[PDB]
């Protein structure tokens, strides 16, 4: 639910 | 480093990545580059 986008 | 950043199993690619909740930032990629 609380998953986060790569930030590359 | 800092002990705010913890490595935590992510929920799609089944990835370590770095979560931080002092920053509250969340690092799939090396925080330190």
């Amino acid at each position: 639910r609380i998953s986060p986008p790569l930030p590359f | 480093l800092p002990p705010g950043w913890e490595k935590r199993m992510s929920r799609s690619s089944g990835r370590v990545y770095y979560f931080n909740h002092i920053t509250n930032a969340s690092q799939w990629e090396r925080p330190s580059g």
